[PDB]
RNA sequence: UUUUAAGAACUAGAUACUAACACAAAUAGUAAAU
């Protein structure tokens, strides 16, 4: 049984234009909020996640990793060595 | 009559009734104001209304704010009216479903037909005798809706059809299956520790063959307990289902229903828990769980299943004791949590935790119980009940992590007759992520 | 000396799966007899008939 | 009437001792207890009800005010009572949230759960609701105990 | 079910059970492993009797043979000097019907029984107390204590049970015949009504090898932890390995007597004495493989210091040889 | 009146047989294939 109080992502802007909801993977990508920027902030879409709060660290500490290497520790392979290097 | 008995299943007719409908219960809804709605009154569908075709009945009725006008029955595109004929506040909806053929692969006629007959007919149930019929074929994905009308609705179902036909997924399983039978699709990373939960399902622990001795002689196939292992990858807290023998009493040959059991467990725990803990998606790497897993994911279109693209090493769950231990001992099957990480949240981020995680998975993949030894080599310093890897320090978590890292290097230019040293980087951060 | 050891052991069956079969299921049933024989004599040891 | 007795003794404390979980005399009182502890959690999140899922806080009373008059007039099966008192005791154990969840699992498997640091059961609708809302109980106590 | 419980002897108790400072029988019960190279008996010393009907069964006593005891189909159960002394400490009473099988508390303070009446006693050795009665429909053949504590009782419907209910055993099939610990906590044989056997780790429940090629009524384990015995219906005796590989060994091998048995191998492996249906004990040699002596004495079931053994059998009487 | 097993320990794998167990995922005792 569903939980009829959480909208599915697709109903959210019901016109066809607004954002392909691909049904086998259940994923919304763009927005579906395109047109007005909703007075109170509102779904923002997936992609509006991805960057956020726990995965920028881990890019730059993989920057590090490359720049480094050339200037060798690995971030996937030996990680805690080069993370207290980045700390440094 | 054996294709189509696959094409529908676990009554992926009665849930396309559901997820058309129910989801239409949402979008008309919520629209109260520019219709005059007072609220949304449908009755709670016996569950054979959707395939039974002798009668029908009334099902969503729509209650008017204040009143109103009801014009002479036509088509959803059948246009010009006049709505003053009577007036009510009480309406419905007859939504059907049927499978049609070369004969009649009009609708239409068969809408009239059925709402007609219906609506003037004693069987069937109506609140009010005034409503809409909407049908579809899901053989040739047509649909219609001939009603009395009150002014408003049409484009709201017009285009709501629109995305419904195009969207609610039960037809997209559909589409999915019907073109499984006919062979027939169309020719020409890190992210994982974003906020929202992230589970792993696992299941190659879970039917385990164990071979014994054939009365006479040959070979002689059993099992012995499994468990389903899944794990968010962030704040480790194992689910494991026990998987009792008993389970597998009579029946089959447990490849499908191994995978079917597997599917209704994961469902079954999602549904029991509560919004806030509650996945926004799910990560396997057999896919042979696909469609197991959603058939009996039709009922959250919220949640978004996505597989993997990616070679990855999760095998090796049951070789590290403690849960083992767990599972050889169970009387009965039930759910048992546990800590993946040992602490691994203090001295690091979760992050580099699981790529010492995933290596330690591997080195215990390839040569096996070298790896054990590596790990217990010195046991004086001791394991709690709680933690399962050997407690350390910083440096022989490090090292450890360089050694086990070195085995399927070494091993690998041995065994696989491809050799370590002409290696290129990016080969090596390729077995090593995968 | 293994494909003579093959041969060599192959010609000296005559039977066939079935024979074999019931040389199997017979002697399982005397074991049985003997069996349920032996509960019967310690039960006499015990007395009781 | 003395569930109606038990329910106005102030002489009963919110602390299980786990040793009555599964005595068929202590039945009543054991049933009391977890009504009584319930509430006080209760009462903590709504204490600081800004700081812990605020916009779960009412459903989560709504899904628990039918096993609360249960409790209170003693309606539980035993079976039931048993799973659910052990998860309440281990949670009542900092460093022991990990065995509260693994009792939890049980019971909403339909397993009995029994006291791990010292068979079977039926699952109903609005049963199921409140089983719900125990692990919202068991998040919002290591949330709490963790943020002090 | 009532329970009535007697007392022998007046010499009861510097405070001290009766079993423990054997100490003063020439030797030492303490005694190192191997006695010396050992010797075979002729010459019989004690009937000691009181049963009406043939011992089910007879032991000793956990760690040196203090007290020897015995099991009656009389639903009696009696504690002996074990040195050829004439009196039988304290009788036990409690079972309605024939007692089937005993085993010793390893400290050696509690006694388990088994009978046919479906039940399962737990005794205290230095009252003749009945601590604590374990229920469950099936019959139960053999018990053992474990070796540190869990009861483990074998049924006659397939399942063998671990007992505080903590672990059941489905996978044998018919009826379970003997059990004992190949070694010590970690392992166990179970051989069962279905002509097979099977080995298990400790209080998990898939066994770890099965072994079937007439049957295996009784299976005794060596002083060395080596070797396994087998008193095979087929008239033979099967000698197996406790060690890794528990294949069946072609040099040694027994089939100078005729037949439930007791086979046990004399301290240092020397010999192995069966006994058998005829009444004729079988002793072999266990190095050359060959019947060193055989006697005629008993007009037998269970076989048990190099200068005695000690045997029973269905003339109810309790012979030392 | 019967009766002699050359005895004991160590070790490895090599040829075999087998097993509805494992490589968009599915086959069985009227018929089989360029
Ligand atoms: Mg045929």
């Amino acid at each position: 049984t569903r939980l009829r109080e959480d909208k599915a992502a697709y109903l959210n802007d019901i016109n066809s234009t607004e954002s392909n909801y691909d049904p086998k993977s259940r994923l919304y990508k763009t927005e579906t909020l395109g047109a007005v920027d909703e007075k109170s902030k509102m779904l923002t879409g997936e992609g509006l996640k991805l960057n956020e709060l726990n995965q920028f660290a881990r890019s730059h500490a993989k920057e590090m990793g490359i720049r480094d290497e050339i200037e060798q520790h690995v971030l996937v392979a030996n990680p805690t060595k080069y993370e207290y290097l980045k700390k440094k | 009559k054996i294709s189509l008995i696959q094409i529908f299943r676990a009554h992926l007719w009665q849930k396309i009734h559901e997820s058309i409908v129910f989801d239409i219960c949402q979008i008309l809804d919520g629209e109260l104001d520019v219709l005059q709605i007072e609220s949304v009154t449908k009755e709670t569908v016996h569950p054979r209304k959707s395939y039974k075709m002798n009668s029908s009945a009334a099902d969503i009725t729509m209650e008017s704010v204040h009143e109103w006008e009801v014009s002479k029955p036509s088509l959803l595109h059948e246009t010009n009216d006049s709505f003053k004929g009577l007036i009510t506040n009480k309406m419905w909806f007859d939504v059907q479903l049927r499978y049609g053929d070369y004969d009649s692969h009009d609708i239409s006629r068969y809408v009239r037909a059925k709402f007609l007959d219906y609506t003037t007919d004693n069987v069937s149930m109506y609140p009010s005798p005034t409503g809409v019929m909407i049908g579809i074929d899901l053989a040739y994905n047509m649909y219609d809706a001939y009603g009395n009308w009150f002014n408003g609705l049409k484009p709201l179902i017009q285009n709501s059809m629109r995305t419904i036909m195009k969207a609610n997924p039960a037809l997209y399983v559909l589409r999915e299956r019907i073109r499984k039978g006919l062979q027939i699709y169309q020719s020409s990373y890190a992210e994982l520790f974003n906020n929202d939960i992230k589970l792993f399902v696992d299941d190659t622990n879970v039917y385990r063959v164990t071979v014994h001795k054939t009365f006479e002689g040959n070979v002689a196939t059993k099992a012995i307990n499994g468990c389903i292992f899944t794990l968010n990858p962030k704040t480790g807290h194992l689910f494991l289902k026990i998987i009792h023998t008993s389970v597998w009493a009579g029946q089959k040959r447990l490849s499908q229903l191994a995978k079917w059991k597997t599917a209704e467990e994961v469902s079954a725990l999602v549904r029991s828990l509560p919004k806030e803990e509650q996945p926004k998606q799910i990560i396997v790497t057999r896919k042979a769980m696909l469609d197991p897993l959603e058939v009996h994911m039709l009922d959250f279109p919220n949640i978004a299943i996505r597989p993997t693209e990616l070679r990855l090493p999760f095998s090796a769950a049951m070789s590290i004791d403690k849960l083992s231990d767990v599972v050889m001992k169970a009387t009965e099957p039930q759910m048992v949590l546990f800590n993946i990480y040992d602490d691994w949240l203090d001295r690091i981020s979760s992050y580099t935790a699981f790529s010492r995680l995933t290596l330690l998975l591997r080195a215990l993949k390839t040569n096996e119980e070298s790896a054990k030894m590596i790990l217990l080599s010195d046991p004086t310093i001791t394991i709690k009940s709680y933690h399962l890897w050997p407690s350390f320090t910083d440096e022989q978590w490090i090292t450890i992590e360089s050694q086990m890292r070195d085995l399927i290097l070494t091993e690998y230019g041995r065994k696989y007759n491809v050799n370590i040293s002409a290696l290129t980087q990016t080969e090596i951060k390729d077995i090593i992520l995968g | 000396k293994e494909m003579l050891a093959e041969a060599r052991a192959r010609l000296l069956n005559t039977q066939g799966k079935k024979a074999t079969r019931k040389i199997r299921e017979r002697m399982l049933e005397e074991s049985k007899r003997i069996a349920e024989l032996q509960k019967r004599r310690e039960l006499k040891q015990a007395g009781i008939n | 009437r003395i569930q109606e007795a038990i329910a106005q003794d102030k002489t009963i404390s919110v602390i299980i001792d786990p040793s009555q979980i599964g005595s068929t005399e202590g039945k009543p009182l054991l049933s009391m207890k977890c009504n009584l502890y319930i509430h006080e959690i209760l009462s903590r999140w709504k204490a600081s009800l800004e700081a812990y899922h605020p916009e779960l806080f009412l459903d989560t009373k709504k899904a628990l005010f039918p096993l609360l008059l249960q409790l209170r007039r003693n309606q539980l099966a035993p079976d039931l009572l048993i799973s659910l008192a052990t998860v309440l005791y281990h949670l009542q154990q900092p460093k022991e949230i990990n065995l509260a969840v693994q009792s939890y699992m049980k019971l909403s498997i339909g397993n009995v759960a029994w006291p791990i640091g010292v068979a079977n059961i039926m699952i109903d609708e609005r049963t199921r609701l409140w089983i719900t809302s125990i692990k919202r109980l068991i998040t919002f106590e290591e949330w709490y105990t963790s943020n002090h | 079910s009532e329970q009535i419980e007697v007392e022998e002897v007046s010499h009861f108790y510097q405070g001290r059970g009766y079993l423990y400072p054997p100490n003063d029988v020439d030797v030492d019960l303490r005694e190192e492993r191997i006695s010396f190279r050992c010797y075979l008996p002729k010459k019989v010393i004690r009937n000691y009797p009181g049963h009406p009907e043939g011992t089910t069964a007879l032991k000793f006593l956990p760690k040196t043979g203090h007290l020897i005891l015995s099991g009656g189909n009389d639903h009696t159960i009696k504690i002996w000097d074990f040195y050829h002394d004439y009196e039988c400490l304290r009788d036990f009473q409690g079972h309605n019907k024939p007692i089937k099988a005993l085993r010793f508390t390893e400290d050696c303070q509690s006694f388990l029984s088994s009978s046919f009446d479906r039940s399962v006693k737990i005794w205290d050795t230095e009252t003749g107390k009945v601590k604590t009665r374990l229920h469950l429909n099936s019959t139960p053949a053999d018990v053992e204590s474990r070796p540190t504590h869990e009861f483990i009782v074998g049924l006659s419907n397939s399942k063998i049970l671990h007992y505080d209910l903590v672990q059941t055993y489905d996978h044998h099939l018919s009826s379970i015949l003997a059990l004992k610990y190949f070694p010590d906590g970690s392992k166990f044989i179970s051989s069962s009504e279905d002509k097979t056997v099977r080995i298990w780790e400790n209080q998990i429940n898939v066994p770890i090898k099965q072994i079937s090629d007439h049957s295996m009524p009784f299976l005794n384990v060596h002083p060395s932890q080596n070797y396994f015995c087998a008193q095979s219906m087929d008239n033979r005796i099967y000698s197996f390995s406790l060690k890794p590989k528990y294949k069946r060994h072609p040099k040694k091998i027994f089939k100078g007597h005729s037949s439930g048995i007791s086979l046990a191998f004399s301290g240092d492996g020397r010999y192995i004495c069966s006994g058998d249906s005829k009444s004729r004990l079988f002793t072999w040699d266990w190095n050359t493989s060959r019947l060193l002596n055989n006697i005629k004495i008993p007009g037998p079931i269970t076989q048990v210091e190099t200068s005695k053994v000690i045997c029973s059998g269905a003339a109810g009487k309790i012979y030392v040889c």
